[PDB]
């Protein structure tokens, strides 16, 4: 069925399962046309397919040559989207194939369940939440491979750089969400946050800062009064 | 002109006989109906005054045979039979007609209703569909389920309607997984007409085979199979031009001829507002169109 706060920790159970996000497959950038019309410019896109457990990131980088000579791209988008998923299902050994998949935005359900067919033990599902991960293409690493790739090409990372070390994947995908939503509601500010001190460092291997436990929860605070805040700005209150 | 005798009348019920009916009194002087016009298939259905619970019915044909229909005390409905004894039956019927104990099969000569209703439907496949053989006519009621609902539980009791399902692998070629689902021409045109039905007639009875037993006897499940197979040409941007045309007089004669206060459950809003403003063949059913507008707005 969907996704809500009530069934929340059914994400960390041991049954694989992956969130699909399709916000960021489909990018324009709408200009003027000499004629003084309007035209878009198609950039690079991504799926982002992601295993709240493990934190495992199948980031599929969308080319713009995908749209060319197409009609009806926001369409075609999400079909495009179910195409990927399925194809990297099949990828999978069956020990790995997700046995759930959520769809972040509704509109996805009907072109995943139509490539999906094959797959009749996996369920697909829609969610309540309203997550954030839109916001993925704040992530400067992750926006520069999906700027600089010249070809269709999968990238994997794992978005909680080693958090599982020392706390729970629970922790870690609250840790996440907080941290995608504060980019999401004012990026400048979030990334401010998060480069401030110099002296903490990204390492090559990982997406974000390498911040003690001390250290994260100070950023975690300050994330949060971000987003009270800039609901304030928004609603004064 | 052929006639379908009851042996008595035990107990109150209203009968119909195709959109005719009329009340019938416990234990009122009544050995059936006469004129029944030959050529078509018939259906005679019959609701009890005391439990209006289970409607029931039989799909019948004049040229099939002599059927006629006694009450079963222990069962509890009015059963139609089939002699043998053609002599038998020429002269008994022929008492009735006599002592003018049987009601006129009333139809006006202008009225194509029936024929238009049943232009394709044919004793042959309601036969395969109903599946009874032993009997030259076809038993449905309220209740009966489909082949398809019991796939999601008695099967000598179902209707094997043909299973239609947009979101499976019948109808979605694989490699064209997009292009299959918003256009279901290849589904309609290949799976379904030349591969299942063969040809639109034998597809048009079926949809008025099904609509007709949602109308008579509330059945859902052909309910749900007459919207899916309107739903399957609708949403199918290639569809001959003659079903195009045959499909706008086939429907406008289903919409004219349903009971106006039965409109809220029998009609599927998103099927009929796909059908007539949203998919492609949302300009070619003007007659469907034209009458769903003046009397049924309300639904659009
Ligand atoms: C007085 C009750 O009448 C009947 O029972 C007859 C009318 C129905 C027709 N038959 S038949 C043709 O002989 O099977 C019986």
């Amino acid at each position: 069925g969907a996704m809500n706060s009530s069934n929340y920790a059914e994400l960390f159970n041991n049954d694989i399962k992956l969130f699909v996000d399709d916000t960021n497959v489909y990018r324009v950038t709408v200009h003027k046309t000499f004629e003084g019309n309007v035209a878009t410019k198609a950039i690079n896109g991504c799926i982002f397919t992601l295993n709240p457990k493990t934190g495992h990131l199948f980031l599929k980088i969308i080319h713009t040559s995908v749209w060319a000579g197409q009609k009806r791209l926001s369409q075609l988008a999400k079909w495009k989207t179910a195409e990927e998923v399925s194809a990297l299902v099949r990828s999978l050994p069956k020990e790995e194939q997700p046995k759930q998949i959520i769809v972040t935005r509704k509109a996805m359900l009907d072109p995943l369940e139509v490539h999906m067919l094959d797959f009749p033990n996996i369920a697909i599902r829609p969610t309540e939440l309203r997550l954030p991960f839109s916001a993925a293409m704040s992530i400067d690493k992750l926006s520069d491979v999906v700027m600089k790739a010249t070809e269709p090409q999968m990238v994997l990372f794992n978005i909680y750089d080693d958090w599982l070390d020392r706390i729970s994947s629970y922790t870690a995908f609250s840790r996440l969400t907080l941290l995608l939503r504060a980019l999401k509601t004012n990026e400048e500010s979030a990334k401010m946050i998060l480069l401030s001190d110099p002296t903490i460092t990204i390492k090559s291997y990982h997406l974000w800062p390498s911040f003690t436990d001390e250290q994260w929860i100070t950023i975690e605070s300050q994330m949060r009064d971000l987003i009270l805040t800039e609901y304030g700005r928004k609603y004064n209150v | 002109m052929n006639t379908v005798p009851f042996t008595s009348a035990p107990i109150e019920v209203t009968i119909g006989i195709d959109q005719y009916s009329f009340n019938v009194k416990e234990n009122q002087p009544f050995h059936g109906i006469k004129d029944i016009p030959i050529g078509h298939v018939h259906v005679i259905h019959f609701q009890h005054a005391d439990n209006s619970s289970m409607r029931y019915g039989y799909w019948f044909d004049c040229r099939m045979g002599n059927f006629y229909i006694q009450y079963d005390p222990k069962d509890g409905l009015y059963k139609m039979m089939e002699e043998r004894d053609g002599a038998k039956f020429e002269n008994i019927v022929h008492n009735f007609k006599e002592r003018q104990m049987m009601v006129s099969y009333p139809k006006i000569d202008e009225d194509d209703t029936w024929y238009n209703l049943t232009e394709f439907v044919q004793m042959d496949k309601i036969r395969k569909i109903v599946r009874k053989d032993e009997n030259q006519f076809s038993y449905v009621d309220s209740s009966m389920t489909t082949v398809q609902e019991n796939e999601l539980s008695d099967p000598a009791h179902s209707l094997n309607y043909t299973v239609i399902n947009f979101k499976s692998r019948e109808a979605i070629r694989p490699g064209h997984e997009m292009e299959d689902f918003l256009d279901k021409s290849y589904y309609l045109n290949t799976v379904m007409l030349q591969g299942i039905f063969k040809n639109s007639s034998n597809y048009f009875g079926e949809l008025q085979f099904a609509f007709l037993n949602a109308m008579f006897f509330g059945n859902y499940g052909s309910s749900l199979q007459w919207h899916a197979m309107i739903e399957l040409i609708c949403s199918s941007a290639t569809v001959p031009k003659h079903m195009l045309d045959k499909l706008d007089e086939i429907l406008y004669y289903q919409i004219k001829t349903l009971p106006e206060q039965y409109s809220d459950i029998l009609l599927n809003e998103r099927v009929w507002n796909i059908c007539l403003y949203s998919s492609f063949q949302k300009n070619s059913l003007h007659n469907t169109e034209k009458i769903m507008e003046n009397k049924y707005p309300e639904l659009l």
